[PDB]
């Protein structure tokens, strides 16, 4: 029997002015209660969306949630893929609908503030919810006002696309001017796979038609020990392959049309690609075709940087194209997440002690920004290492000789973590030749406390440092190395001379004099 | 019969859902404790919740004072032998154990001081032997009295040993109740109020009486308690200390009659009744008898006296008579003010934070 | 105490891979990780874990780190999302003691309430605030995990209101955005959070404490009196 909620549901759709339906509910094996009924609008028509829409309302339930989708009929209804949608395909199954079912959660800028609210958590409401939110989709998409000024330019979604497989690749603003005059050309290109890594590979170096260096790309230390083989091909495109209004390209046709429209030739590029395998002997082939482009972040600003795609490689066939995923690991792409002030993020860091505390801080200093460290104390080797293998634009150094003196005195910032008074001694007696800043951390007696010195000197001072002075569990490490990081960046931010005592408290609190 | 504002007026007055969710896990640690303590592993039988919380007659309590939930404890010991003392201070041990400092023993029970609600559990035996204590046993290890549901929330419950809880994805067979020949002349012993002798109670017939009577009163007989103890709560002032408590929910069980349609024709036919049937004992300056519904032979009003039977009348009439011009008014917003008169200010007039990891 | 406890995390992202690792290596050697997610790059930024580990499930690799810290170690995984689908799979789950929360997901917390546990757990909960300015960290020893009382502590705290100013997109050719955490702050509401952990194992109960982080570098502690 049809339960009470689905016929409030179905008197819901019946009783709205611009909604209507027929059929009643039905459940399928997979325990799928759907409903047909049609949409109509309130704005002129398109091409692309007719005014009267047929979908299918389908719910069920995974593991405690329940999933209320609306998808398009496989007969009456949209076959178009428009913006915040899925790919609309429809495949050779007893299923009466496609896979093109709206993403209504997202917020465009058409859709009102006021209008969107907040998802409810009864079924009914959460229904009426989904109804009124795919109302205005609808009438946004036929509009063709999804994507407005403002917006963030999210890519199409690509059918098939493999979970596992990623492309790295390092794009940054100062390499446009070099791609912008490249427009319409081909070449060849080299990969490596990241070591230890499931499914993950990157790009390394550009070359032209003869197989001569163009442009290569800095990696991490890490990174860069790695064997590079030629099994790509690159080729400029003036913009975004997307096929109207936001379709990617499903079979070699499709992509053949976009190229036409762009003003290229598929297969012509294609015969060039197989000649000059044949000419190079050294060449095997090609199983990778990366396609680049300009790309913007927000609608209505102007392209500065661009974007690579690639699918695993003809042209005139109509099988499906397999796509692979691509990731830009530029260095202002790395930490969207929260990074540090510019101002620590540009010094040389020299770090004497690769300890409890001093491993903690500079594993602390790279994940924030700070590339530039020098690891004075093997301790400093494994150190280094484990920091160059953290993130991919890494730069670590491991370490009486005038030259080395000088390397050392190459440095901005200097950090003491060793808890020892000869060091002290030994800063205070070594010529630095130019001014540095000076900071001092340890730790008391069964962690309870740090001291905390900084200054901004051409020799270290030990006498103060001494005077002030006078005057264990994993976590109370971790405590301490946090604090003195933050105690770190707040000196760098303000130089000068500031002394402070931290302790910890038996709650949980930590108090500062 | 502005029903959407009695609704609200419902909604208002019912516990909060804080207080809900801590009795409920406070009643299933409480069972699994004792079923896990060695020292009285055999001696338990059962842990079930009884009390208006579980036949849903509860009111909110006006401040912050915390709701008072009933527990009973089943054990298999022989009345016969031991006294109530002893007995009551077999589960001295397990209090002080696992609710240190938040324990105290008064009257016939104890009382355990929750976080939003305080528990009141009594400490009874089973009068019977042979196979008629197996099958008893049987029939309190069920699903059917080992649930923390309210009487609302499952409107399918049956005092039946093969009932289970009917869970649809949305909205299968109804049992009935089960024979009166198995359940219906054995009862339960507890201590009394200075423990010195065992007196007899079966709440289970009174759930089971009360489950029936809102099934024949379309779900009203429930709400029209509550209503009733929230407008005896505002009337303090004129009204007498006693009744209060399941004399009055036994009171308002016999006023009524079967098929309620709403609830203001309900009250009004309520209060009508109960001025009709005790008359002649008011004019007399009497009390009734009423038989409980577990026990026959005791008497629920055995307690009351005569003066508070009287003074509860006149306040009956007086609400009677305010009931009564109020359903027949056909303005909306004088017949929520006269309700409003009764029942008080709560009777209507016609955030999620943000946590990352 | 702890020492001799089956411990549970739910949730192996920033807060529950530092939680993990610090109990490893503080002595707490049963452990069992949840989650179904993938490891990328931009959760480097704030995580325990390294490039080696792109691309793998993250309760897999924070499983195999572990392993890789104390010769006395042993930790397991699971790969599914709670609750599980397969009885076998919850029986596992029933074998635990302590059971922690650190995903900042409220259908969590709804699946923990509607759980059958069949006997008396230790319920934690955890969580940060916007920008990491705060904590909030919950208790409760019972068979059931209470969602009203923690929602309804968590929205009495006086907490920072969310502002999508600060809030930077993941990335170029996207459109979601991600909360702003830096990984000492991450860091620092870990300790706290061991040390919060520690405290209620030792003694068990109901309890909901609020922590905050001063400019100055002092962290500082609102308790709830019940
Ligand atoms: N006079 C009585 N006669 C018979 N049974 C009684 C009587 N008083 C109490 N009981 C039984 O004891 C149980 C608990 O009694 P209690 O005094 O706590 O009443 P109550 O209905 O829970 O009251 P309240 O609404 O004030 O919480 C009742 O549910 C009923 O089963
Ligand atoms: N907490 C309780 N649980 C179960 N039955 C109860 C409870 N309190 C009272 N009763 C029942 O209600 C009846 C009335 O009890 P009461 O008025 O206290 O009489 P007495 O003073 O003789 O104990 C008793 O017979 C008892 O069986
Ligand atoms: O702070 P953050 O977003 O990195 O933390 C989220 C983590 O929690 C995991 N998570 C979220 N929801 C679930 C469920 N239902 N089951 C298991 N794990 C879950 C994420 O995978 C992430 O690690
Ligand atoms: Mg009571
Ligand atoms: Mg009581």
């Amino acid at each position: 029997q049809v339960p009470a909620e689905l016929q409030a549901a179905l008197t819901l759709i019946n009783n709205d002015p611009r909604m209507r339906t027929n059929n009643a509910w039905a459940l399928s094996a997979d325990k799928r209660w759907s409903l047909k009924f049609t949409a109509e609008l309130s704005v002129p028509c398109s091409s692309f969306m007719p005014d009267n829409s047929v979908w299918h309302l389908v719910l069920w339930q995974e593991e405690t949630l329940i999933r209320i989708e609306v998808y398009p009929d496989k007969s009456e209804g949209i076959s178009a893929t428009f913006q915040h949608q899925n790919y609309n395909f429809s495949d050779a199954s007893t299923r009466e609908w496609t896979s093109g079912n709206p993403a209504l959660e997202n917020t465009p800028t058409v859709f009102g503030r006021n209008l969107w609210g907040l998802e409810p958590e009864a079924l009914l409401d959460r229904i009426s919810w989904r109804l009124s939110r795919l109302l205005l989709w609808i009438d946004a998409a036929a509009q063709e006002k999804l994507a407005t000024t403002g917006d963030a330019v999210e890519l199409p979604a690509f059918p098939d696309q493999s979970p596992f497989t990623v492309i790295g690749f390092s794009e940054q603003i100062d390499d446009l001017p070099f791609w912008a005059s490249k427009t319409g050309e081909w070449g060849f290109a080299s990969s490596t796979g990241l070591p230890g890594a499931h499914g993950t590979l990157f790009l390394r170096e550009f070359l032209d038609n003869k197989g001569k260096l163009i442009r290569t790309t800095k990696w991490s230390p890490f990174m860069r020990k790695g064997a590079r083989t030629t099994n790509a091909v690159w080729s400029v495109l003036p913009t975004l392959p997307v096929l109207a209004p936001w379709q990617a390209p499903r079979t070699w046709q499709e992509l053949s049309h976009c190229f036409a429209q762009c003003g290229l030739s598929l297969p012509d590029l294609f015969s060039d690609i197989g000649r000059s395998v044949r000419a190079l002997r050294k060449q095997r082939a090609p199983g990778l075709l990366l396609l680049g482009f300009p790309l913007e972040n927000k609608i209505g600003d102007e392209p500065a940087r661009i974007h690579w795609l690639a699918l695993r490689l003809q042209p005139l066939s109509q099988e499906p194209i397999r796509w692979v995923r691509t990731q830009n690991w530029a260095a202002d792409q790395l930490r969207t997440r929260g990074e540090a002030a510019n101002d620590i993020r540009s010094k040389k860091v020299l770090i004497i002690g690769a300890g409890s505390l001093g491993s903690m801080i500079a594993e602390n200093l790279m994940r924030i920004g700070v590339v530039s460290q020098g690891i004075l104390d093997n301790k400093a080797a494994a150190l280094v290492e484990h920091l160059n293998r953290i993130l991919p634009d890494a730069s670590a150094r491991s370490f009486e000789s005038e030259v080395a003196k000088n390397s050392l005195r190459q440095y901005d910032v200097i950090i003491d973590c060793t808890g020892d008074d000869g060091v002290l001694k030994s800063l205070a007696a070594f010529d630095w030749k130019s001014e540095k800043i000076f900071i001092s951390l340890a730790m008391t007696w069964r962690a309870e406390g740090l001291f905390a010195f900084a200054a901004s000197e051409t020799s270290f001072p030990v006498t103060d440092a001494s005077s002030r002075f006078n005057a264990a569990r994993a976590d109370d490490v971790q405590l301490w190395a946090a604090v003195g990081t933050k105690f770190i960046c707040r000196v760098v931010s303000a130089p000068g001379r500031i002394y402070e005592y931290f302790k910890q408290m038996p709650d949980g609190t930590v108090e500062k004099e | 019969e502005l029903q959407p504002q009695f609704n609200e007026f419902l909604a208002n007055i019912r516990p909060t859902d804080t207080q809900k969710e801590d009795w409920k896990s406070g009643a299933r640690t409480l069972r699994e404790r004792l079923k896990n303590f060695e020292p009285l592993k055999e001696i338990v039988v059962s842990t079930f919740l009884q009390g208006s919380i579980r036949r849903s007659t509860a009111i909110r309590p006006l401040g912050d004072k915390r709701p008072d939930v009933d527990i009973v404890v089943v054990t298999n010991l022989d009345h016969t032998r031991m006294s109530p003392t002893d007995a009551m201070d077999l589960f001295i041990p397990f209090l002080e154990k696992y609710y240190p400092g938040k324990w105290e023993t008064q009257g016939r029970s104890f009382g355990i001081t929750l976080s939003y609600v305080e528990l009141d559990l009594v400490i009874t035996a089973i009068p019977e032997s042979g196979a008629e204590k197996s099958h008893l046993e049987q029939l309190y290890k069920s699903e059917s009295v080992l649930t923390v549901n309210s009487l609302e929330e499952q409107t399918d419950w049956r005092l039946n040993k093969s009932w289970t809880p009917n869970t649809g994805w949305l909205s299968s067979a109804q049992v009935e109740d089960a024979p009166a020949s198995e359940w219906k002349a054995h009862p339960l012993v507890l201590p009394d109020r200075e423990k010195n002798e065992w007196g007899r109670t079966h709440p289970l017939a009174q759930i089971r009486w009360t489950a029936e009577k809102n099934r024949l009163c379309n779900g009203h007989y429930i709400n029209l308690v509550r209503a009733v103890k929230w407008w005896r709560q505002q009337n303090s002032e004129d009204l007498p200390k006693y009744p209060k408590g399941y004399p009055l929910e036994h009171l308002i069980g016999n006023a009524l009659d079967n098929g309620t349609t709403s609830m203001a024709q309900g009250l009004v036919q309520l209060m009508d009744t109960f001025l009709s049937r005790w008359a002649a004992i008011y004019n007399q300056k009497s009390k009734p008898w009423l038989s409980d519904h577990g026990v026959a032979e005791h008497d629920v009003m055995a307690r009351l006296t005569a003066e508070d039977f009287c003074s509860f009348y006149e306040g009956i009439a007086s609400a009677a008579e305010i009931a009564r011009n109020a359903l027949a008014s056909e303005e909306p917003q004088e017949s929520a003010q006269l309700w409003r008169q009764l029942f008080g200010s709560k009777f209507p007039l016609p955030q999620k934070t943000g946590r990352f990891a």
